[PDB]
């Protein structure tokens, strides 16, 4: 139904027929990045729960795949899986995590 | 001395006409979707093309099957070898079955 | 969150 990811569909009708009009979606204006497919972290290979690494050349971020929406990557969008000497292309970043500043602040 | 039917299907009036796309363009359209399937994935379909690794868009096809994508990034050699395997098989399948 | 309770104690 359409070019691109269908979002709706309206039938009108036709003489001898039916007319369909298919309101879809296309992305329109891109940008080129630097992706990683995983992040060794404290010997610990962490993966995207959804959405993919990228990086504007210094920093790295976590966005969704059809929009970009950077954000920090964090223990919350990112899970564990083994060490990170088997991945191949891994990059060294750093993981914030929520929990460790209001457990010390707690102190 | 060993005349065909063709010549007789020709002497009675009953001609073929040959198609308008030739193989060579046939061919063409076959890369292009090729090169459009392998460098980007399911995008090219939709807009534009998106260029992206092969090792994370399969990593992506892993993802609509119940499989989470660790799979592939810790048994990356496996999977290639067993695509060279089966596209050798189907190699050796077309070569020596004509049926 | 109780083994980290474990190293606050
Ligand atoms: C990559 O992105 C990061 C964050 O989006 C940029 O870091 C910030 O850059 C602005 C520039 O005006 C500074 O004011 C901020 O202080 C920076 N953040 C931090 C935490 O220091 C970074 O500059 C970007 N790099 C490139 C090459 O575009
Ligand atoms: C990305 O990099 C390629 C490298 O040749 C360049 O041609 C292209 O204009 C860049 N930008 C986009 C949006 O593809
Ligand atoms: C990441 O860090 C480890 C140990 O600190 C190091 O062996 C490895 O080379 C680093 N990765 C890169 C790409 O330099």
């Amino acid at each position: 139904c359409g070019k691109g990811y269908h979002l709706m569909s309206f039938p009108q009708s036709a003489p001898h027929g039916v007319v369909f009009l298919h309101v879809t979606y296309v992305p329109a204006q891109e940008k080129n990045f630097t992706t990683a497919p995983a992040i060794c972290h404290d010997g610990k290979a962490h993966f995207p729960r959804e959405g993919v690494f990228v990086s504007n050349g210094t920093h790295w971020f976590v966005t969704q795949r059809n929009f970009y929406e950077p954000q920090i990557i964090t223990t919350d969008n990112t899970f564990v899986s083994g060490n990170c000497d088997v991945v191949i292309g891994i990059v060294n970043n750093t993981v914030y995590d929520p929990l460790q500043p209001e457990l010390d602040s707690f102190k | 001395a060993a005349r065909d039917l063709i010549c007789a299907q020709k002497f009675n009036g009953l001609t073929v006409l040959p198609p308008l796309l030739t193989d060579e363009m046939i061919a063409q359209y076959t890369s292009a979707l090729l090169a459009g399937t392998i460098t980007s994935g399911w995008t090219f379909g939709a807009g534009a093309a998106l260029q992206i690794p092969f090792a994370m868009q399969m990593a992506y096809r892993f993802n609509g099957i119940g499989v989470t994508q660790n799979v592939l990034y810790e048994n990356q050699k496996l999977i290639a070898n067993q695509f060279n395997s089966a596209i050798g098989k189907i190699q050796d399948s077309l070569s020596s079955t004509a049926s």
